[PDB]
């Protein structure tokens, strides 16, 4: 047993590695097999499994007949969060019944979520006192906000979406709880523009350097 | 007892495999690397997939592979492969996912909807730019041409359609003409002639 | 355990936060159209507030019962 | 030849004309972009192929011009800002995911 | 001779009409660059003297009551937009946490 | 638009092998058909075959306007030389 047992632990290494190369790790997987002949096969194939901070559930039935091969039917339950995108998008896969890219949509949201977990973090840690959790750090917005003058606020939210095709993709917007006394003060009035004006200053430099920049002006 | 067990954890890794290969790519470690397996699917439809051979030490080098050559990967080699390789695998996967979407709704239109066809179907190997003509039944000639030139998603951007020898007499005839191309604009080939077809 | 008594006001409290929604019927009649909640990115309806809002109880008490609280250097570290 | 010879010529001036003009250029942006260094820092991420500014972000405020009485709705939701009730709900929130990070 | 020159002609002809087109998008890039970052200056700048302006006259009179318009309305419904999913979430994972 | 004219034929093969039998001729002279080269082709591929019988004469016209016609800049000659036709297909796509 101890030459078996040294081939499962190599074996189990390389799944380790592939799971990393995946991002992906699948905690079960039950499969059964049927014949219908008038040669059609229908293998159901139940897997639980999670992703980096998410975990899904999902069952699928194919069929393969005598060289082409087609999923039949699935089932895919998801756990309840605020993006309920998320979940649309899900039901939407399940009409398309198509996996690898579903797959790779997920990885690449969750991806983009634990980037922005992670930028929130980074800048509450800099600046906590300008800083506001108005959800979270996993939240899909955040807002900064000056302690000794609340009347100024700017939030910038972060909603990320899917194409119908596949295809994934963030969007930043801004907006700013700003009262008309100050519009009045300055008759400049460049708040007009300032959506698309951060929006091509974060694709000039990016995200995190735009908001510390952003925070450096509210010095 | 223990070779029970034994048996158990092996049965149970080996489901956990082939779920791995059941889903997005593949992937067989070997001495000289990993004999990396690429799948393909769309629209729940099985596609063919391909391999590619690996090699772990530093100079990274593929000594063998099965994607066609007309697929672009060296310049995405010099891009992601020595830095950041799972994007690299990502992108790769998604420009196969989107030769083997094309080149399926290529095919099925040839075996099925030739019956309304009039000519054989100019197509690329890579299925960037499609060419072909259709008439549909009053009976409406028409020839269309679509231009897969975003490379990762499988749904052309500009298609055009017209005719030769015909002078413009209905304003429902360029009716149907937007209408397809809409069709094609925004939804799958096949599904857009079956959907007016039937 | 001043979370107790939080816990409390909040409940209280459940029923004027109720009354003060309830107060317009504009915020009614920005539900059912979801290209708000859509932007907003969930939904904005909160009816069933009293089940939610009594369902938490048993699950903090519980809570305070048990007391709940490259690319070649990165491959290489996996094969170790 | 002739057609060549003529076809060529001009562009490869051309060049020469953006050449320098690049580096015109070049030079222009190299000071101004200092000038932003003046208060900006100097300095992972991954940028949009120019996707994220496409679309329309301000449509909302097209949305709450169909919506009765907006200058009520302002009102109201201003009277409802003012309570402490859902201001201790939101800091209570704050409070008990602080620890989740 | 006239056969040879075909060959360098077109040999110089190939070889420069790439060459235009690398030039030609730099320099639209180039100056879309420097467009967007004199732009992003100006509302940098221009957004900066707003709120050091702001903070002096609140500093002058602070309580004084601050209206606000439409244009910030529905960003603030999103702080109103409280269906006790987040704290659910929390909620789970509390629950996970306790084992 | 080479001299003043040449024997060229076109014939699509499968796998994207479009076969073309060039027969060149002087601008005196019809082109000749007991000296012919060929050359094949694969669309939207960085790579081409071709039969070195007398295309020593003039070969960068042969280069030049293959490379023009698949819209590519740089064309270069590799010096790999062989008979065996298909191991060559299986050597450069590293189809073996």
């Amino acid at each position: 047993s101890k030459d078996l047992k040294n081939q499962l632990g190599h074996l189990e290494s390389e799944l380790s590695f592939l799971s990393t190369l995946t991002g992906i790790n699948i905690r079960n997987h039950s499969k059964q097999t049927e014949d219908l002949t008038s040669r059609k096969v229908l293998q159901r194939h139940r897997l639980s499994g999670n992703c980096h901070m998410v975990t899904f559930q999902l069952e699928f039935q194919i069929l393969e007949i005598q060289l082409s091969s087609a999923v039949t039917d699935l089932n895919i339950i998801m756990e309840p969060t605020e993006c309920s995108e998320l979940s649309e998008f899900v039901s939407r896969a399940e009409e398309r019944k198509d996996l690898f890219m579903f797959f790779r949509s997920l990885h690449f949201f969750v991806e983009w979520f634990e980037y922005r977990k992670r930028t929130f973090k980074h800048l509450k840690e800099k600046y906590p006192d300008a800083v506001y959790l108005s959800e979270g750090p996993s939240s899909c917005s955040m807002g900064i906000r000056s302690a000794s003058r609340p009347g100024f606020e700017l939030v910038i939210v972060w909603r990320i979406q899917i194409d119908e095709d596949g295809k994934v993709f963030p969007k930043l917007d801004l907006l700013t709880k700003v009262p008309q006394r100050a519009l009045e003060l300055d008759k400049n009035r460049a708040i007009e523009t300032a959506p698309l004006s951060f929006r091509t200053l974060v694709g000039l430099l990016g995200i995190e350097a735009a908001l510390e920049s952003l925070i450096k002006s509210l010095c | 007892n223990e070779q029970e067990a034994l048996e158990e954890k092996l049965e149970n890794v080996k489901a956990i495999l082939q779920a791995y290969h059941f889903t997005g790519l593949s992937g067989k470690l070997t001495s000289r690397g990993v004999c990396v397996c690429i799948s393909t699917a769309f629209e729940g439809n099985l596609l063919d997939s391909y391999f590619v051979d690996l090699v772990i030490q530093k100079p990274l080098r593929i000594h063998h592979h099965s994607v066609p050559v007309f697929i672009p990967l060296e310049e995405i080699a010099a891009k992601y492969l020595q830095t950041n390789i799972q994007h690299f695998l990502f992108s790769l996967c998604e420009y196969l996912n989107a030769y083997s979407g094309r080149k399926y709704q290529a095919d099925r239109l040839q075996s099925d909807f030739a019956a309304l066809l009039t000519g054989p179907l100019q197509r690329n190997p890579l299925c960037n730019l499609l060419s072909f003509t259709y008439k549909l039944d009053q009976s409406f000639p028409f020839c269309a041409r679509l231009l897969y030139k975003d490379l990762t998603a499988t749904l052309p951007t500009d298609v055009t359609v017209t005719c030769q020898g015909v002078e413009v007499l209905s304003t429902s005839w360029e009716e149907q003409r937007a209408s397809h191309e809409t069709l094609f604009c925004t939804k799958p080939l096949h599904q857009v002639f079956a959907s007016f077809t039937r | 355990d001043e979370f107790m008594m939080l816990l409390s006001k909040v409940e209280k409290l459940s029923e004027e936060i109720m009354e003060i929604m309830q107060n317009l019927s504009s915020i009614q009649a920005l539900e059912g159209s979801r290209e708000l909640e859509n932007l907003i990115g969930i939904s904005c309806a909160s009816h069933f507030l009293k089940r939610e809002m009594q369902k938490t109880k048993e699950l903090m008490t519980k809570v305070n019962k048990q007391k709940l609280f490259d690319s070649y250097e990165f491959l290489k570290a996996i094969l170790n | 030849i002739d057609k060549m010879v003529e076809t060529t010529e001009l562009m490869t001036g051309n060049i020469q004309s953006l050449k320098n003009k690049i580096q015109i250029l070049a030079s222009e942006v190299e000071e101004e972009e200092e000038r932003v260094k003046q208060m900006h820092q100097i300095n992972l991420s991954l940028p949009e192929l120019s996707q994220k500014t496409l679309k329309a972000p301000t449509l909302q405020k097209e949305i709450l011009a169909l919506i009765p009485n907006q200058n009520a709705l302002l009102k109201d939701l201003d009277i409802l800002h003012n309570s402490s009730q859902m201001k201790s709900m939101s800091t209570f929130i704050e409070e008990a995911y602080k620890k989740l990070d | 001779k006239k056969r040879q020159r075909m060959i360098e002609v077109q040999d110089e002809l190939l070889r420069l009409e790439p060459q235009l087109k690398q030039l030609q998008t730099k320099y639209d890039e180039l100056k879309e660059r420097k467009s967007s970052l004199r732009n992003a200056a100006y509302f940098l700048s221009n957004l900066k003297q707003l709120y050091q302006d702001y903070s002096d006259v609140q500093a002058q009179e602070p309580n004084v009551k601050e209206t606000y318009d439409s244009s910030s309305l529905p960003a603030l419904l999103f702080k109103a937009r409280t269906l006790l999913g987040a704290e659910s979430h929390l909620r789970n994972i509390n629950h996970q946490l306790e084992k | 638009r080479a001299l003043k004219n040449v024997t060229v034929s076109f014939r699509e093969t499968e796998e994207n092998a479009v076969w073309i039998r060039i027969a060149w001729g002087t601008q005196y002279t019809k082109p000749n058909q007991y000296k012919p080269t060929y050359v094949v082709y694969y669309s939207q591929t960085p790579y081409a075959f071709t039969s070195s019988s007398m295309l020593r004469r003039n070969t960068p016209l042969l280069g030049q306007a293959l490379t023009i016609a698949s819209k590519h800049h740089q064309i270069v000659k590799m010096d790999l030389r062989s008979r065996y036709l298909d191991s060559l297909k299986a050597i450069v796509f590293k189809q073996y």
